[PDB]
């Protein structure tokens, strides 16, 4: 029985294949009017259509980290801020000095940012430029001058220096990152839920569903739940340094907005351009006050033992602080309304809670629930995109701006190895991380449509 | 460009970073070290990716930034300095500013 | 309604388990047959992909054509296979394999497959019509 | 670029009436082959229809590939005409009778014809190796 | 698929070498294979151009079905040639013209020998079905 040769067309065979993505939006976050800006530019509308054709004999596959859509997930916001950067205003093309030590304000604040300066080496050395409020807000005073400092213009030695303006459109939009036609995206989503080794319950996507990428150096907060139950996935568990990710089927808030409420007072200095020295009076008692009922959250975090249980098997866990540096590491980060988040996250990651056959040491909450309160940091000039060199302005505002959202994930790292005593420290490392959550449910290939095999049979010649 | 740290620290068999951060808009990337004045030594032949020199303790890795090497079983030569080459602004070339290092304990 | 990997690519996305019957049931399945200004811009992608599709498909077919087959959706050769690249019997690979397994325990043969396809085509095409060629 | 015959392709005009002289000459019958911003919709929605058509005339390449007809224009197999098929004779069709009564005559039948061509196709494949499976 | 090597489908860019040559070169080259506003707006056109090429190939590919031939590069016909136009034999036509002179030895006569190519394949049916005609 002979071995000739036969070709086969439109057969089920796709391709692991590198490709890159365009973004879907909602095209009524924006409006017709706000032109030439990022999300009204070049990042097309939405039409959602899952249309999840199942899959018997499916076989695949998959690591959450070979996916490279990861890189898109850092990309993109540049554009959104180079569309819209505001220039160096006439005050500030230079390291001038300030001088305070109490605030220039027109009451005593029991704010402890607030500590604001006159401009003093002032461009004209006049008073028009000099005797203007500079608001602070805390992260301030770099030191020129060894005692009694007049201090330098912090972002006068980096390459921008630009403006956030209430008109300058930030916001959560519901975004798609997605291919054309004969590629496909494949979701994987079998219970005993892998991104890992094989999988058992895929089909096609014409993208994924939306998600709300931003940042945060702790919390994943807003994420997308789990379902039935908590997981963890940490590559090659050999592994000390390389990041844990940990991934919710229940919930937990942290219990502060940002309240600080202030007044309008921008001033209008140099040819049609601003200084916001949006301060003062208005709301001069409400720095941010963070705070956490023990209860739940406790619950979540001795629900994650005893899942980490199953990595480490009859040993103990426990936990250690968060890294300084940048103290952002140490708290928080997020943007909501143009402010930012840096509260003491690090005071809660701590007790040695038992993992032997226990009935306790496993808990602090003492059903009264306490309701204890943390210590919070604030910035005004804030690094507008992280790892970069970028500096932005951005004004204090009027009200409660309302973010006191919910957690479905926390970033975790070990630190090291001891007998019987495993632990680990909270957040830190690869920014790129967060954009995992969720994302390992989906990967992308080629559809290759022809092909070939031997058979018993010939052509007629 | 290109801005380095002049030195960082940890101690022996540990693991540390050092990266390029300045101008960084090329992104393939390579890194190299000098250590006792020698003939300088490779590391890293695109940003990611390493020869037969040093083909497990040295790393590469991504980032637009902060060009990073990042580094594992520190030993006695890694009193060395190490550079940062990406490729330039078009028919161009460049270098970093150098990072002596200093593994202590 | 109409067969679907891609709108038309692959006659179903989903595979027929096993390339026996699977082959057989494809020919059958092939038998078988504000809001608006940024919507008008919406109205863009699809077409090229639409457009690519057939691009990427008449490409295909093309080189269905220069090995001597088209339409055809099995099409048989006169080029040998010289019981060396895997050698599973038959029926095994049939009822054992998919086309997504035979993508790892043979492929990467397809550069030289594919030249013996072409080779033997036009080899045998020029023998018939120089056999002929004689007045 | 050319005008339209029903269609920008199949060319319904030449309706022959008589379907003796329209398939005699059947080769023929294709042989012969704001300002202005709303002027993006007053494309696209005719595009659309445009492309798809062209999509509907690869339906039906794809049809005339699986009765092995592929790029013919008059074409035929083995399958008989066997008797039950309405008797109305050779001599007695064309000569008195329109490709539109033919279809309201034949409708019936059309799924039982193309499953007979398939299976008559797909046996004359591997009828072949009746002479050829010396191996 | 791949970025513009200065001309799309046709692909032309073995441009006058020889005619002899350009044979291999050529189954070759078939072997291998404002912000948003007014830029979205240009994003019909060259789209459309797109289409038209698919029009004019799918329009041009018609023809060679006419004549009996699939694509496969190398269609031969026993209609003759019979040399009495620019009668140079063999190895003077390829070694010697590019095929932008082939045009200006011979046009015009082209408009008979699309006749020639297609009552020449009526006959290569008509010829065998009248000896299968005599029952
Ligand atoms: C995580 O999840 C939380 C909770 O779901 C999200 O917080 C909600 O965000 C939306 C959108 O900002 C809020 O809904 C809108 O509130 C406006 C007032 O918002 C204040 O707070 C926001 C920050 O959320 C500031 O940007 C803003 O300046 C204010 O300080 C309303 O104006 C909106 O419309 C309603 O009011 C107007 C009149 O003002 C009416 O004309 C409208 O008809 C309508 O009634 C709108 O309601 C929502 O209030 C927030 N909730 C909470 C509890 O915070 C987070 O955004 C999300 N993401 C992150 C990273 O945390
Ligand atoms: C983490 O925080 C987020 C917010 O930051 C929580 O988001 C949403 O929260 C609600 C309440 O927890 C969830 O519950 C559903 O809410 C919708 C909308 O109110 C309800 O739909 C409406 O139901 C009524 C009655 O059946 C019906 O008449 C309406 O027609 C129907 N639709 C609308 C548009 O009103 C629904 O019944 C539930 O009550 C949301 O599912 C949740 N949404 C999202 C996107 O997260 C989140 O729940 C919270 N998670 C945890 C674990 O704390
Ligand atoms: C701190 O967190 C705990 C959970 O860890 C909160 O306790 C839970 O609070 C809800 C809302 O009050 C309780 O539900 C209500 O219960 C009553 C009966 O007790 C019922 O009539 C209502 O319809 C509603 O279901 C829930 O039972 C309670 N759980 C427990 C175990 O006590 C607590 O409220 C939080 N406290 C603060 C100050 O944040
Ligand atoms: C293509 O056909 C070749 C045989 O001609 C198949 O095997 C070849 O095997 C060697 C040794 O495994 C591969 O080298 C390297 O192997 C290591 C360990 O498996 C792997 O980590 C490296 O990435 C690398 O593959 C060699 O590359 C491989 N050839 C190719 C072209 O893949 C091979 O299985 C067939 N591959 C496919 C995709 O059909
Ligand atoms: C197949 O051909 C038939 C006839 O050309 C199409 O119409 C259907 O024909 C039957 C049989 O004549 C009708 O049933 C009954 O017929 C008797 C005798 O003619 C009559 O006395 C009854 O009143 C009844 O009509 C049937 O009703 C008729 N259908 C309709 C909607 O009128 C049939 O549609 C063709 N089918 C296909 C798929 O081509
Ligand atoms: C292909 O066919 C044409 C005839 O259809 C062949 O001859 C060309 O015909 C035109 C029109 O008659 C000639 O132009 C005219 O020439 C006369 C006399 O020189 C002049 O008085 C008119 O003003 C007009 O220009 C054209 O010269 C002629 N070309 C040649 C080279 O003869 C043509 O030759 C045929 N092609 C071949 C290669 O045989
Ligand atoms: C609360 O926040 C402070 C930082 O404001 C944390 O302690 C300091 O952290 C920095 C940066 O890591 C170190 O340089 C200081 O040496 C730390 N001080 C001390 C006394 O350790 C502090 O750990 C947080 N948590 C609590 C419970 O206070
Ligand atoms: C056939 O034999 C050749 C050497 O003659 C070898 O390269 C090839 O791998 C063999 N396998 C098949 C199935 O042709
Ligand atoms: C042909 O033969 C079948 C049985 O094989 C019979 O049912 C049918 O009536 C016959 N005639 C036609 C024209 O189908
Ligand atoms: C071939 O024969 C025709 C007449 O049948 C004659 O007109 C023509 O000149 C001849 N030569 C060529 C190259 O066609």
């Amino acid at each position: 029985e002979n071995l000739w040769v036969t070709v086969y067309y439109g057969v089920p065979v796709w391709k692991e294949a590198k490709t890159t993505l365009f973004c879907a939006s909602d095209a009524k976050a924006y409006e017709k009017e706000v032109h030439n800006v990022w999300a009204t530019h070049a990042c097309v509308p939405t039409d959602p259509n899952p249309q999840e054709m199942v899959l018997k004999n499916v076989t695949e596959n998959f690591n959450m980290w070979k996916n490279d859509m990861v890189d898109q997930m850092h990309e993109d916001v540049i554009s959104l801020w180079d569309q819209s950067l505001k220039p160096c205003v006439k005050l500030t093309p230079l390291c001038v000095t300030l001088n305070c030590t109490n605030a220039t304000a027109s009451n005593s604040s029991i704010i402890e940012g607030m500590k604001n300066c006159s401009f003093n080496i002032t461009t004209e050395l006049r008073d028009k430029r000099e005797k203007k409020n500079a608001l602070f807000y805390k992260l301030d005073i770099v030191q020129l001058d060894g005692n009694s400092s007049q201090y330098r213009l912090i972002n006068c030695n980096t390459s921008v220096i630009t403006q956030a303006c209430p008109k300058v459109s930030f916001d959560p939009i519901p975004i798609h990152y997605c291919a054309p036609a004969g590629y496909a995206i494949l979701k994987c989503n079998n219970k005993t839920f892998t991104g890992t080794g094989p999988c058992n319950n895929v089909s096609t996507v014409q993208c994924t569903h939306g998600i709300k990428p931003v940042v945060s150096t702790q919390l994943l907060l807003n994420g997308s739940l789990a379902e039935g139950e908590i997981i963890i996935r940490s590559e090659n568990i050999t592994n000390n340094v390389k990041t844990i990710i940990v991934h919710l089927n229940e919930s937990v808030k942290i219990e502060c907005t940002r309240p600080n409420n202030k007044t309008r007072t921008s001033i209008r200095i140099g040819p049609g351009q601003w200084f916001y020295a949006t301060g003062q009076v208005i709301g001069d008692i409400r720095e941010a006050y963070c705070n956490i009922n023990e209860s739940k959250w406790n619950e979540t975090l001795q629900r994650v033992s005893k899942k980490l249980k199953e990595y480490f098997p009859h040993k103990n866990i426990t936990f250690q602080p968060s890294s300084g540096g940048d103290l952002e590491i140490t708290t928080h980060s997020f943007n909501c309304g143009g402010e930012f988040f840096y509260c003491n996250t690090s005071s809660l990651f701590n007790r040695t809670y038992m993992a032997n056959s226990t009935d306790m040491a496993n808990s602090t909450e003492t059903n009264s629930t306490r309701t204890i309160t943390i210590h919070c940091r604030i910035k005004q000039i804030i690094n507008m995109w992280q790892e970069v060199g970028r500096a932005m302005y951005a004004p204090p505002i009027a009200g409660n701006i309302t973010c006191i959202s919910n957690i479905t994930g926390l970033l975790l790292t070990r630190d090291g190895g001891k007998n019987n005593t495993e632990t680990f420290r909270p957040g830190g490392g690869n920014m790129k991380d967060n954009w995992r959550s969720e994302l390992y449910k989906y990967k992308v290939v080629k559809i290759e449509p022809l092909g070939v095999a031997p058979t018993r049979c010939k052509r007629r010649v | 460009a290109l801005t380095q740290p002049p030195s960082v620290s940890k101690s022996l068999e540990q693991s540390v970073t050092i990266s390029c951060t300045g101008t960084t808009t090329g992104n393939s990337v390579s890194w190299y070290q000098c250590h006792s004045g020698t003939a300088p030594r490779l590391l890293i032949y695109d940003v990611n990716k390493r020869p037969s020199g040093v083909s497990d303790r040295f790393s590469g890795s991504k980032s637009h930034n902060t060009a990073s090497l990042t580094i594992f079983g520190l030993q006695a030569e890694d009193e060395a300095d190490y550079y940062c080459g990406s490729y330039g602004s078009g028919g161009s070339l460049l270098f970093g500013g150098g990072t002596r290092l200093t593994v202590l304990g | 309604a109409v067969g679907i990997g891609a709108v038309f690519l692959g006659f179903l996305g989903a595979a027929g388990s096993t390339m026996g019957a699977a082959s057989m049931t494809l020919t059958v399945q092939a038998r078988n047959l504000q809001h608006l200004l940024k919507l008008t811009v919406w109205g863009i992608k699809q077409l090229q992909a639409r457009v690519l599709a057939v691009e990427r498909y008449l490409r295909d077919q093309q080189l269905l054509g220069i090995w001597g087959c088209s339409g055809k959706l099995i099409c048989c050769t006169n080029v040998p296979w010289n019981s060396s690249w895997s050698n599973r019997n038959l029926s095994e690979i049939w009822d054992n394999m998919t086309w997504l397994q035979w993508d790892k325990e043979i492929s990467n043969y397809t550069q030289i497959i594919y030249g013996l396809l072409e080779e033997s085509q036009n080899q045998q095409e020029k023998n018939e019509q120089d056999l002929l060629a004689l007045d």
